């Protein structure tokens, strides 16, 4: 798990920094743009792909609920290779590296079976023991057992 | 390990000698004549220094350190907004960028065949360097673009932004090291084949939906390239959870 | 089937990376011995030597 999300980081800072380096352009210094590379992309992995902000419409006059004229704020450099490189990023994250998860999860899954039976049969003389060496008295009235 | 015994606790000692190079001298050396492999056949101090500079994990190490710190300064200048002209970390960035392309030039020109277009093909039979000779490119293009005035300068901040993606991209280079991350990117790389059919087979089911929807809901449609875009944009969503 | 096809495949790839990596060891330890010792952004001062 600990690879898989070692390559995870790789691919969903990558898409991340891409996406809020074109969808803002011009923006100061600040710690919020750390918090903006991660947060999108790491919840498209579970199912919330945030469908009103993947290509929202810009640079147009739409009307409003009440029939006004509103204008919409105008299309920023770029802002359609965010829903391109999501496209991308979404196929290799969840068709590829969960997948390839699953696989090394299966092809590794019975000797760490038979090791963790094995080494559990081994563990259990240290749990007998240590029980067999603690007080009668639980930890909360240990005290007692304690000044004895 | 070049000329240095160490084998205990990896990396982390050639780090700190890197960071700190007082670190160096406190590190046991191997002999003179343990395994001198050569290529063509104070004083302990410098020695000293001079083999641990030479030692081909301390130049993988200190790559990596320049390479990290490169795509940081790199994302600094993405993240950032860009006035007129660079600031000093996209002055480092090009300076990066035009000296790579120097050192993939002197390794193009130093290689075995005698004709150039020979050693251009030998030198272009690894992928890995096409996409180099591609991003440096890109990179070139896109600072050319973005020297300029509006609105090219968005142009080579979007340029900027692909090549950025290249370059987490080969941060798996440097991931190929390990005894366990490589086999582990190499077999990223032979499943790519599989998704391949995947995608082509999702490809055809997902255009067979897509265009039925589209030319069921909307009957009354002149010629346009949003139909082409309605029929990819919600079938494929659909595949990650949203309905 | 996507899942079927990366898990009845996976050992012979393992077994094909594990040996292709080891394999291009030598190419990546010729490659940094071959390399300049200064890294790129430092580099051109190797390169006028
Ligand atoms: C590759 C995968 C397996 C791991 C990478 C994902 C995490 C490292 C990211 C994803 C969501 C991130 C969090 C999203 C939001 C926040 C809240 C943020 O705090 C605030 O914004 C203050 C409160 C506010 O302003 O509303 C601090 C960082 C944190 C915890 C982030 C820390 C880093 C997290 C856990
Ligand atoms: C190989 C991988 C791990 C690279 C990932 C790099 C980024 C996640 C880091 C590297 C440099 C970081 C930046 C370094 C400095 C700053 C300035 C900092 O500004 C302030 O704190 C305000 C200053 C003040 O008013 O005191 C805000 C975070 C930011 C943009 C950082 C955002 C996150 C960055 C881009
Ligand atoms: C290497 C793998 C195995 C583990 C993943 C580690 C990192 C991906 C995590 C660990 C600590 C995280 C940081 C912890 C705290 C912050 C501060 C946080 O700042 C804010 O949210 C500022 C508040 C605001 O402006 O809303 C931004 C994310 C960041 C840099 C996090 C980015 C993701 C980091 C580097
Ligand atoms: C060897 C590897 C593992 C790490 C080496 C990288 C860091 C030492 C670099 C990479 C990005 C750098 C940061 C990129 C941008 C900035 C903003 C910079 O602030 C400004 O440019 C505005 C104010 C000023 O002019 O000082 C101050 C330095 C800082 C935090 C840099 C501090 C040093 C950082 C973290
Ligand atoms: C070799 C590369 C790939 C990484 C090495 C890391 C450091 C040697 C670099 C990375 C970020 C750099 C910093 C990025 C930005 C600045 C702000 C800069 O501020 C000014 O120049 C302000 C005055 C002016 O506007 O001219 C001073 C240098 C400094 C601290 C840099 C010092 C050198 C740093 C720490
Ligand atoms: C933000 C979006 C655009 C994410 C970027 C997606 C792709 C551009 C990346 C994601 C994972 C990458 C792959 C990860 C692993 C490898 C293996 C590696 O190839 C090798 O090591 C050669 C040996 C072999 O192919 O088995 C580099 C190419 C490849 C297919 C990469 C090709 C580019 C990919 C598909
Ligand atoms: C079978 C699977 C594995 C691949 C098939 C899906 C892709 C080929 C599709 C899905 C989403 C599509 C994108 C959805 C939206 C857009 C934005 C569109 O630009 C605009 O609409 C301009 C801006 C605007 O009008 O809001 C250009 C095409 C593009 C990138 C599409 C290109 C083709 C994509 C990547
Ligand atoms: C086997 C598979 C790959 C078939 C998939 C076919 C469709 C995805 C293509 C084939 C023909 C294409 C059409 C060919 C011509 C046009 C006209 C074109 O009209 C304009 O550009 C406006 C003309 C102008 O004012 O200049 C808009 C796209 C559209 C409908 C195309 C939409 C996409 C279509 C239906
Ligand atoms: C064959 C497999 C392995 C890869 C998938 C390739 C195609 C499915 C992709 C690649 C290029 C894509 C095209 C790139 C650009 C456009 C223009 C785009 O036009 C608009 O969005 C018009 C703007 C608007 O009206 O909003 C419509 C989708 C389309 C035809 C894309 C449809 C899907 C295409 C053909």
């Amino acid at each position: 798990m600990m690879y898989f999300v070692i390559i995870m980081l790789v691919v969903l800072m990558s898409f991340g920094v891409a996406r809020q380096a074109i969808l803002f352009p011009n923006e100061e210094p600040s710690w919020k743009l750390a918090k903006n590379i991660f947060y999108m992309p790491y919840w498209m992995i579970y199912g919330e792909v945030f469908a009103d902000q993947i290509d929202p419409p810009c640079g147009q006059n739409e009307t409003r609920e009440d029939g006004k004229i509103i204008q919409l704020p105008p299309c920023k450099t770029g802002a359609w290779i965010v829903p391109a490189i999501m496209a991308c990023y979404l196929l290799v994250a969840n068709i590829l590296l969960v997948n390839l998860l699953i696989a090394v999860f299966n092809n590794t899954f019975f000797e760490v079976k038979s090791i963790s039976n094995q080494v559990w049969k081994f563990q259990r003389y240290q749990l007998i023991m240590t029980f067999h060496e603690r007080p009668v008295l639980p930890p909360p009235l240990i005290i007692f057992s304690h000044m004895t | 390990m070049g000329r240095l015994r160490m084998r205990k606790n990896s990396g982390l000692k050639v780090i700190l000698g890197i960071l700190l190079p007082p670190s160096i001298l406190s590190l046991e050396f191997k002999n003179k004549d343990d395994m001198p492999y050569m290529t063509q056949a104070l004083i302990p101090l410098g020695r000293k220094i001079y083999e641990f500079y030479n030692a081909p994990i301390v130049k993988f190490w200190f790559y990596t350190l320049a390479y990290i710190g490169y795509l940081m300064l790199f994302n600094y200048i993405v993240l950032v907004k860009m006035e007129r002209w660079p600031s000093t970390q996209e002055w480092i960035v090009i300076s990066y960028i035009f000296t790579l392309g120097i050192e993939k030039m002197r390794e193009i020109l130093m290689s075995e065949p005698g004709k150039l277009l020979q050693k251009v093909k030998v030198w272009l039979q690894e992928y890995w360097n096409v996409t180099d000779l591609i991003a440096i490119l890109l990179f070139s293009v896109g600072m050319i673009l973005r020297l300029q005035d509006q609105p090219f300068r968005s142009d080579g901040r979007v340029i900027y932004c692909v090549n950025i993606i290249y370059w987490y991209i080969r941060l798996l280079d440097i991931f190929g090291v390990n005894k366990y991350l490589g086999p582990y990117v190499m077999m990223i790389g032979k499943m790519m084949i599989d998704m391949m059919y995947f995608v082509i087979i999702m490809l055809v089911v997902l255009m067979s939906f897509g265009v039925a929807r589209q030319a069921i809901l909307f009957p009354n449609e002149e010629p346009s390239w949003k139909l082409a875009k309605n029929i990819f944009y919600m079938p494929y969503w659909m595949i990650y959870g949203e309905v």
